Parts: structure tokens; C-alpha cells; sequence
């Protein structure tokens, strides 16, 4: 009574699963070349060592930001929309949306590549925020990301046109509440008929517990390097694990679905658009 | 140790 | 030198007391048949046992609500406007309002029977919230109760027309701040010339302390089963206690006021509209 | 479903010989123990004599260190000697004598379990006791007896060494439960019968202990009401003897066939008091 | 070597310092006759003793305000705009602004004398709030200060025209967040080429750390009664302390700057307008 | 009416007051030459700036101590028994004890001069701890101060003979509970028939509230530079204030008592032993 | 100049380094076959899935322990002394001790292999506790680990001979304070002339900050799979990194030290005794 | 001694 | 300002 | 989320 990747594929092709909820992490973005600011070896890391940071995570701490906002904006400059492109996984999720199968996509990433691949914001829950928009720290005025792009690309600290306060990208900092849209989980997970987990161990709350928020009959497909976290600890009969490289597994599923041509077409058009 | 973003 | 129920009645008839502040609790609504969700023996209690609740009070906890909002909406369905009617006490307060004697009515109840009896919202402080209005958990948009009424009556979880998040009735949950209008006490209690306490022990703060916020010259009339709480612990010279059945005490007071006919007619008309 | 007689017969057959008991205020009101929160008793008035914001403040340390006299008013009223055990206590005692009592968890501070002849080792006094005291300054322990005179003479007991206030080992608000409470970890899995007497079970962590016994273990409730975890999460082998506690206990005693042994015991023990 | 007051004066005259950030406290306003409510001997103190305050600071505590708002409004009545005038220090800061040298002025005072002296709001950070505006405690409606002035001067507790709740001046109470504009420090202190500290030790955070937020090369001039606080514990080579009477020190600096006549003229015009 | 210092003197002379409770602060030790470690001008200060202290109070913080115990032990070396002698205030308190009038002496100082003046430990409540004894930070073994004295005077960090952990003097650090003996106040202040306050404003709790713990009929004599704290805010009819020099005021009280020659005799004898 | 592994070896051979402080983590014990209770695939993991645990870490939580102590004692039975043997790393540390070079060994592990390899308890700091000793949960009586061994191996919950309470191994649970001996770091790290880090990323405080407690002139040698943590973020000139297999790196160091044969003898003798 | 907080 | 706790 | 143990 065990399920295969092909079983899930056929479930999707037959539209027995048409309300798919997806949870993704850093694993899906490393094929795009997104540098880990915590890991040594990248130019970002080196550039970050120049400052008086006690540890890397201090970049997402408000006290340090208000002490010195330049490291964070080093990171922002590195990850701002345009510098990096979506890869095959992002476009698979996009195709999932286009065929009317994507209920919601919950992401922990801040590279904003889900948005860049053409998935509408309403299908997204950017749980750690985004660089696509910013808010002034003083007068709370909202700004599109573009409005400060120049300043960010010129290593200048963006100042509000009204009160001259620092304009900060809408990245969620430590201590800050998760975005309001996160609460969509309340309705999304009971409604899901398929749970897709990509490039994340989901060992950190509140995401870990969300894996058990789907109904018991609902298949949970993990495409990850390892089988760890709540899916390893609390397995269900209809769990499917495609262990190994994320890109490889996603491509496998895409083939089993018979979407390869549609996929290459999509990627051609979209890379063409950029 | 690690830091959280809080659920409200 | 003690005051009697009749002394208070005469104070009202001479309108020496024309700024009456009222505090009410669960006691005044049990004659209407409102079920205690905490007590076994009711259909509500039974229905609530169907879920993975550790205890009844968990329906007023936000983590459980976001885990599963269905138990709370079982409660909301039971207590929603229409299912129950006000009794003699509510209409006594209504009559009190009509004769221009009611300064404010502070209620701990969430059955909304004060509103149904025809007391205007401006005269009310619903300290534990209300089903008359709702707020979306995601985008914070306010809605009239009717907007979700249908959903609530069909055991469907109400979702927002704009962002599709859960629309939650404005009931105050544990940990949450009391409503803003509660702060009206700051001006209402020093201004009161009579304090009426009906159907509540008042053992829980911040209500317990409000009984002492009125001036020393102000009579405090308790119509309750027992004499306990701050009025028992800190008695004042002008306190009056009408112990026993709440309905009986209120009817006694109405008779002493000579409002019995106006009352039977008011109940006649209002039950007539319902 | 099981009856009271079924449980009685289970005990008589010694199929249940490791009984764990939980008791509350209900078992002590027939002894005339006054509720300090309720108006109408002399205790309530005497406590009204002081600058208390509310009665419960007698169990708060900041107020105690502000003025320890209200608390010692309570202590004087409830100190060992002033009150006698009733039928429930002596039933629990008899349960101990027949080698059936594993442990008795009590929320009461009247100390009537001890007076009835149940050894300290069989007891878990979850809200503390007047049987022992501790100096608030130098932490020296004292038997309750050592301060009895002072307490009974309306004096605030002071330490013979440093003159700090000697405080009875009653648990105040905010304070940790006594160490012996952790015995529940071993006692409830070992129980073959759970007895709940005279308590609403509204207060944690005491309530949840009712669910710590194995699923096959009968839970017998002798209380006025069926409320708490017993009402919310009922089990197949639960028994509720609702109504007056004394009456229910007496019924069980008859069904056990212990009525005369009980009358004799009460005779001897009341005789010694 | 080590710097003198004249050295700082000359630095300003030489236009080596043209981005001055100023932090002021209660010390600069006592020459205006502003009474210390904490210290016995003033009429304000005497009037405040009328109430059941455990300590003076309780007038800035919300629980006490909602218990009895009258002490606070005694204070508010005393310090409301009009009753007091700016002194030489305030006008020195004004002159600093007029010559285009003032980057920002952070004040701990609530006397609002910085405004009266003619310094534009955009140049001010009123970190402990203001009497220039008020907010209703219930419905959060904003009001100009003028709107409640009459009530405040007539010892009446100002109530909202809409919901009748108490209207409270926008003074920051203990526990409340500092005003948003405080965050301007993030951009103001890295830009400063001179730090001026007047009539405050700046011994309590978050103000204490701000004294170190300026670059190491930036002179810090303290004009205060005593040398205590962060300047005492962590001195920098280019720190200057003008101990003694604040007014005297300011006048000395004005002479050393050669601004004495411009000052006498300015005071003439502005005192003339009042 | 109001009382004078002489009234107190005769109250003592008739021994109608024989249960005197005394509270003292830093002021009474400044005549002994005790350096204020936070204030510049002392050698202790200079020696302490050699370290990475963010603020003076960090010398009494455990995290900093375990990061670097050398600053604290610099302080300890400076204040260790022997380096300083008691003055007239201490010996006045001593005479108060010798005539059997002293119930208890509560001190905030850590110089331990109350003991050196010959006051028995049972009469003292050293609320911030003492250098007379130490405790090992690892195995909690107690040690007399002498045991580590050598180590302290040789700028060596004292290590335990058993487990080699740091042996720390029994000074109360920030966050740590006040000593057990503090709780003696519960019995001491209701029993007091005279309250003496020397060289402290008592602005910080719990001492502040302790000033009001004596009965209303009990006289409170303040000998301090200023009249501030709870004594200023909540004055009582039998309060007496000797403002000015602490030493001079004490000398005045001693003369008025007619103990002056007995005092100089005492000082002669006591200085003789050191 | 940068240092090599061979440089460190030569430093040790010359006893220029004879006060070595060592910090180890999970990495050094995986060659011994120690199962990760968090990772699926071991018999321990399987046995732990038997219980109603929400996540693995709950075996180290007191509320769960007091709810059901059996999972923890499953773990204890698995990791109790005897079931596993020390490897080359442990025995290298042992040889380090025998040659009089080991100042202290700080471990995060609870496998107790440091003790089994023959390192005396006084040289150890077991920061997450140990199975070598146990404490009764009720009366706090201490017991040697062996004393409860039988009960632990017979799947019985060990009970105290005095009060019959559960006797719990001295493993530090989440929320509990670190062992007292941890504070030895205060004296150990300033005294170290060599810091050795084996098999740990040192990502968790308070261990992270300890890497910086050694003097700047003191070499820090990392033998680990990766170069991450404070050693990566804040590198020092005399840091050395032996990246790769821990066993391999240790063997390399042993060869460079010329202790290879002594090491072989030691491991043979000690494996011989087991 | 109370303060006012930074958000 | 820090406080030793009562 | 993860849990720690406290330095006292
Ligand atoms: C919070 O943890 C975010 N901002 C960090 C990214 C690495 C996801
Ligand atoms: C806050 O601490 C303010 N409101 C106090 C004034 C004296 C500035
Ligand atoms: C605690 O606050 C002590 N260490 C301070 C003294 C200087 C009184
Ligand atoms: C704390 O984290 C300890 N108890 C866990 C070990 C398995 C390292
Ligand atoms: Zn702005
Ligand atoms: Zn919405
Ligand atoms: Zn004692
Ligand atoms: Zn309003
Ligand atoms: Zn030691
Ligand atoms: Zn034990």
C-alpha cells in the first residue's frame, strides 16, 4: 500500500489532486546560485566580514540594523530582483499554477524567485518577507522596491522622500511577527489534497508543525536531500520521498507528468522575457 | 543559539 | 443606617439617580436558556467533545483557533442572533435606557441580548466582545455579522471575499486586550450616581475593581444569587443586596418602581417584533 | 459500565490493592472547616479586620512580608487540634490499615489525614502543611509543634536563632509545589484504582493527574458534581457517585461490608481526641 | 591634543562643523521657570500631593491615568503652551538652525519650548511626546492640542466629541513606545560632525548609547552641571565639558562664536513677537 | 505640631525610644574617603577604565564577571577591610548600639565599616552583601574573606583549593536575590519606635517602601544632603529633617544628646586598636 | 605568518604548549557508532517512535519526563556505559592527559566516552550532563550511575530506596541550568596556551563565545569536517584548520607528534581491558 | 525605574 | 538601572 | 524551533 512518485504523478494528471499546497526552502534556490550569507566562501560573506557583526544572523536583527544598516543593505544589494534567475523548480511551480493546480505556495526564502517566475502574489505566502517592497522605518509609508533600487545599487542608504528616515525592504527580522498572510495556513492546509515539500527539512517552527496540518489521507511528497524532520518522525502511509538532488527529482516528476515540452517552452519564453 | 520570527 | 431595595427604587422614581451604570454577567441570561459551554448536559458541550480539545476554554485560545476554528464556530452557531431572546432583566435595562436613566451598561456576556432588547451600541460596553461584527484574521477588514451569518449556519468556515482568510467574530480571546470601549470606564464610573450589579460574582479583574471606582456616596445595588466578591469583602454604607433568583429580584424592583405595566407592554411589543 | 458495588467487590476481592486517592475541600467541610473566602464565618470577619485587598492575599508572599498577621489568623483557625477528622478521612485510614492505600494526594491544609492516623509517607500534601515550618530568614526547619503556642496566642512566631518569622510550610501563590508531588510520576502508573473525593478538580496540575492512570484503571468520583477532566474526557470504567460526599462514602463503606469496623474505629479515635 | 570650548567654537566658525546634532534635557528649561514635579518646593508638587500617588512618576503611568487622570491633567494644565517662554539656550539652538548648522534636535523635554523658539518640526525629535496634539483613549481619533485647551485650563477632563472617551495629550507614558521619529537617529548620528549635549547627563538608555553613535573623530561638547554618564565612563579625545550653569556656558559659547549681537537681536525680535 | 532635632534627643534620653531602626547609604562613607567608582577623579576609576566595561554597574554583573573577573577584583582590592576606617557616623551608630537602643541597622554600603566600628553582625542587614566572606562559583564552598585576602592583594584571581573554581566575595550582583537577612524587615519595622536615615536618598526600591513600613506615630529622622525620595513625597507629622552635611548633622545630634565627649572617647579608643 | 598542523605538533613536542583546553562535539563520537536520536535509521530511533513524542527533543524535557519517563530511559539504556567504545579521538585525548598536557576537556556529548577512555572526572566538563551520576527527583539524594544500572537495563524505572521517587541520571534537560563545573571556563580559558576543537561546528552559545575567551596569541586548532562558526566568522592569525574526517585529522596530528606507536599501544591495551 | 521602550 | 531582586 | 539550557 505504498505510493510512488509515479502514483502521485498520475494522481495529478487525473486531477485527483488539484488543490496542491507547496512548502519550499533554501534547497530550491541554490541551483540558481543564491549564496548562503552564513557560509564562508562567497563574496557576500567576505563583504559581510568587513563590519562589526558578532555573527551573520545579526543582519536580521533590528538593534544592529538601527546601529548600522549597511550590512543588511549589502545583502539586499546582492539579492535584489534581477541579479538572479529562477531555475527549473520555480518554473515547475509556475506551471503548476498555470494549469490551475496550485492552491498556495509557502516559502521561507527571500530571493523573491517565486514572484520572478510569474506566480501571482495571491498564490504566495512569503513567510520571511520580500525585497519587492519596502517600508519607511519612521513614517511607515510603503514604497515599491524599484523606488529605492538605485540607492541600493549605489551602496547608498535609502532615505524617505518625505521625512528622510531609512526605507527598509520588507524582510522579516528576528523578533518581528510573521506576515499576516501566514495565517492563510488556517484554511489552506485543511483544503489541500496534496502536500509538496521541496528543498527544506522543515525542522524549524512554525513550518514543522504545518506538515501535520493536512488531513490524514492526503499524500505528502518530499523532494529533498534527506528524510528528516516531522515527516521522518511522524510518517504517514501515503508519504512519498524522492531523495537526492532537488532539480533531478523535480525533473523526474515533470517527465512523469508529461510536461517536459510545456516546461522547456515556458522556460524559453520566460528567460526570453528577462 | 537561534532566533525566531514570532507567530501572532 | 442601611438602604433597602425600595429606597433605591424611590431614588430612581424621584430621578435623584439619573446616571445609572450597570454591570451584568452570565446570571441575567440563564433565564433565556443560554447554555454554559463549560458544563456537561448541554448539546453544546456534547458537540464540543467531538474535537481534540484539552478543555472547553480552549475554544477561546488563538493557537487552537488557528489549528482548528471549527469548535469556536460551533459555539458561534449556537449563540448567534436569533436563537435566543432577552428576558425580563434585559428589558428592564431597556426601559431604564428609554427613561433616560442609563449612563452605560457593562456586560461580560457574549449572547448579545442587550442589543436585541433595543439598547443602542453607544450605551453598551461589551467587554468580552461580540458576534455583531467580525474581523478578517489576515487583512483585518471589518464585516457586519450578517455577512458571515449564512456560512456560520451551514457549518462552513467563513472566508474573506478579498483575501480569502478566515473571518472571525469580534469575541475577545484569552491573552487578547479588552475592547477599546472598556476604557470608557475612566469617565463613566466617576460620573455614576448609582451602580447596578446583576447576575455576576465579579471575581475576575478588571471588573472586580470597577465596583470600587464609584464615589463613596453612590449606592451599589447587587441583584445576584450570592453576596460575594469585592462587595462582600469591602462593603459600603449605601450598599443594597437583593439575594436570590435574579429574575425575581428584578421583577420586585420593577414592581416597586411601578413599571410593571410599561414592562408587560414593552415585552409584548418586543417579543411581538421577534 | 461499572457500578459502585462493582468497585466495592473489586476491593473486597483484593483485585484492587494499590489504590491512589485524590481529595479536596469537599471531604473536610463536614468537619466544619470554614472557607476563608466565603462570608458568614468568624474567620472571614477576622480577616476583614486587616488591610487585605482580597482574601486570597493571605497566601501571597509580598503581603505576608508586609503583614504576616492575617495569615497567622488563618493558621490559628486551622491548626491541628481545632478540628476532627470525619468519616471520609477514617475510611481512607482504614484503607491504609488494610494495606490497600498506595498514596493519598490532598489539596487540603487542615492536616486531617495525619490526625486520622495516616502516616506521612502515604501522603502527598500538595498545598503544604502546618506539620512543619521554615524560618523565612535563615531557612532553619522546625516542627509545627515548636510554634504551636505562639500561633495559638496570636503571636507571630519568631526564630530562636535570628528572630526572623517562622512560616508554616504552606504553599503560597507562585511558589513551587512540594517535592513529594513528583511522586505522581511513579504513583499513577502503578495505581490499579483511582479514587477522587470532594474536589471539583478545577486546578492544574492536580486535574491532569486524573488522566495519568492506565486506561484499564477505574476512576471512582464521589463528589457533588461530575465536572473537570472526568466530565470532559470520560473513560469506560469511570464511576460517579454524585451527591453528598459523606453519604456516598458511607454507601461505599456498607457495600464493602466495613460499617462496624468503621464505627469501632471512629469510636476509638474520637475517644482518643 | 585635547580640545577646549573655544576650539569647538572655532571649528564651527571655520565651517569644519556644519552638521550639528543636539540632545537636550530638563537642564536647559529650568531658566524658563519650568518646575520639577519630582522635587518638593514647587506649587505643582504641592498640587500633586493632593492625590493618592505612590510616587511622582506615577503621573506618567497608564494604569494610574485610567484610575484617575486628574493629576496628569494638573501637570498638563501647568505645562500647556503659553504659560512659559523659551530662554537663551532655545534661541541659541534656533540661531544654530537659521545659520543652516542644525541637523537635528532631540529633546527629552515636554515643555515644547523648542517649537516656540521657532525651530521647525522637521528639525525636532520630541522623544517624550507633546502637548501640541492629543489622542482619544477609546477610538484613537487625533486632535489638535488647541481643541482641548479650554477643558484643560478649566480643570475639566477632555472628552471626545464622538465617543466621549478621554482625550489624552500625545505625551509618552512609561511602557509606551518612543515616537517613530526617534528612529531618525539611525541616519542622523552617522552624518553628524558635531555632537552637542545640553542640560542632560544622558545616563538612561536608549539615549546613553547614542552618545557613542557618532564617528570617533566627531567632537562631543557637554554643557551640563556635572560630568557623569557615558561621556564620563567612555571619554573620547575630542570631548569637551563645560561644567557649571548651563545658561552661562551657552552664553560663553555664543561669545566665542561671536554671535552675541545676532543673539540679542534674535531674542529682541522673538520676545517682541510674544 | 512639628518636631525638632532636640525633641528627638530627649525622646532618646528618656529611653521612650529604645528600638531604633537605622538605614544608611553611600553618603556616610564619603567622609571616610570611599571613592565613588563611577565618578572620575579617583585611582579606582582610572584603574577600572583599563578594561572593556560598557558602564560601571557591569562590575556587579555576573555575565561580565565570568567573562572577565579582573575589574570586580580591582574594586574588591580597593575596598577590602583595612584600607579604610569608619568615621563619626559609624561610631555614632556604634554608641547607639552600646546603650542598647539599636534594633537593627540596614546598610546599602559594601565597605563593611559598620562591622569595623564594632557593631555585631546580628544587628546588621548588609543588603548588598559583604567582603567578609566568599563563595566558590563552582562547588559553592564558603570561605572567610581572609582565605583569599593575599590573592586579592597580589592581583591574583582567587581559586578554590578543592575544585580550582573562582572564589567570589559575597557581594550581591545585579539579578541576584537580596540577602536572606533582609527579610528581617518584616519584624523590624513594625517594632521600631524611631527611624534613622543617613546619607541616602532611598530612591530605589525596596528601601523606599520600607521607609513607610514604620507605624504612623513613629518619628522619621533624615540626616542627608537633600530632602528627596519617599520622605519628600509622603511626609508625616512627626518627620524631622537635618539637611546639610551628614557629618556635621550627626555631630549636632550627638552634642544635643550630650554624648559628645563620650563619643570622642569612643573614637579615641576605637582608633587605638587600628 | 600562518601556522601549520606540523607547527602545532612541534609546539606540543617542545611543551611550549602544555596547558591544552579541548572542546568536542558529536563529531568525535560517530565513529564509535553512537546513534543520533534525531536521525532515522537507528534501532534507537525506531524504539523512540513507539511513544507519543511530538519531537525527539521531548525526551529531554521535564514536563514530558514527569508525564512518562520511559522514552528517556530507553535512551539511557541505549547510551549507558558499556554498550559503546571510545575511538582514536578519545584515546588521543587520553594520551594527552597522561602526558600531562590536558588542562580541561569541555564536552557536549552524553555518551560518556571521555570517562571510559580513562580521563579523570576532574579534567572533564560534561556540559550537557552525564550518566555517571543520578539524582532523585523527590528528595534530591545523589547516586552513582552504576547504582541504577540494573533497573535501567531491565527496562525498570529506577526508584529511590528512601522515598521511592524516580532517580534521574544527571543529564541536563532543556530549560535546566548548565552544570556548575561549566563556570570553570572563567579560569580555564585565560590559562590555556592552546585551544583544540574537535568534531563540532560550535554553532550554539555559550560554546560559540568560548572560542574567543582564549588569548590572542593562543593557537586555535580546528579538526572538523567544515570550517564554520566563530572560528570562520572571526579568524585569528594563529588559527589552524584541519578539515576533513575527524579520525583522519587526529591520526595526522598523532603522526606529526610522533605518538603513533604509543597511540597504537594505548588503544590496544585499553581495547584489551574491554 | 521605568522607561519608555523602543519598538 | 539594574536591581537586585526582593 | 529549538530549546536551550541556561547559564545562571
Ligand atoms: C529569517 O530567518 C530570514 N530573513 C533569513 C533567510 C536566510 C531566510
Ligand atoms: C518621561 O519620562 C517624561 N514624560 C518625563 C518628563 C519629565 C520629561
Ligand atoms: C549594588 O547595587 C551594589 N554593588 C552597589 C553599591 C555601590 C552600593
Ligand atoms: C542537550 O542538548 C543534551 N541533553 C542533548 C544531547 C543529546 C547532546
Ligand atoms: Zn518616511
Ligand atoms: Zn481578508
Ligand atoms: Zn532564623
Ligand atoms: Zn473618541
Ligand atoms: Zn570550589
Ligand atoms: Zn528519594
Amino acid at each position: 500500500g505504498k505510493l510512488s512518485l509515479q502514483d502521485v504523478a498520475e494522481l495529478i494528471r487525473a486531477r485527483a489532486c488539484q488543490r496542491v499546497v507547496v512548502m519550499v526552502g533554501a534547497g530550491i534556490s541554490t541551483p540558481s546560485g543564491i549564496p548562503d550569507f552564513r557560509s564562508p566562501g562567497s563574496g557576500l560573506y567576505s563583504n559581510l566580514q568587513q563590519y562589526d557583526l558578532p555573527y551573520p544572523e545579526a543582519i536580521f536583527e533590528l538593534p544592529f540594523f538601527f546601529h548600522n544598516p549597511k550590512p543588511f543593505f549589502t545583502l539586499a544589494k546582492e539579492l535584489y530582483p534581477g541579479n538572479y534567475k529562477p531555475n527549473v523548480t520555480h518554473y515547475f511551480l509556475r506551471l503548476l499554477h498555470d494549469k490551475g493546480l496550485l492552491l498556495r505556495l509557502y516559502t521561507q526564502n527571500i530571493d523573491g524567485l517565486e514572484r520572478v517566475s510569474g506566480i501571482p502574489a495571491s498564490k504566495l505566502v512569503e513567510a520571511h518577507g520580500t525585497f519587492a517592497s519596502a517600508t519607511c522605518t519612521v513614517c511607515q509609508r510603503p514604497f515599491p522596491g524599484e523606488d529605492i533600487r538605485a540607492d541600493v545599487m549605489a551602496d547608498r542608504v535609502p532615505r524617505c522622500p518625505v521625512c528622510t528616515g531609512v526605507v527598509k525592504p520588507d524582510i522579516v527580522f528576528f523578533g518581528e511577527p510573521l506576515p499576516q498572510r501566514f495565517l492563510l495556513h488556517v484554511v489552506d492546509f485543511p483544503m489541500a489534497d496534496l502536500l509538496l515539500i521541496l528543498g527544506t527539512s522543515l525542522e524549524v517552527e512554525p513550518f514543522a508543525s504545518l506538515t501535520e496540518a493536512v488531513r490524514s489521507s492526503v499524500p505528502r511528497l518530499l523532494i529533498n536531500r534527506d528524510l528528516v524532520g516531522p515527516l521522518a518522525w511522524h510518517p504517514r502511509s501515503r508519504d512519498v520521498a524522492q531523495l537526492g538532488d532537488v532539480v533531478h527529482g523535480v525533473e523526474s516528476l515533470v517527465e512523469l507528468l508529461g510536461w517536459t515540452e510545456e516546461m522547456r517552452d515556458l522556460v524559453q519564453r520566460e528567460t526570453g522575457k528577462l | 543559539t537561534r532566533s525566531g520570527k514570532v507567530m501572532r
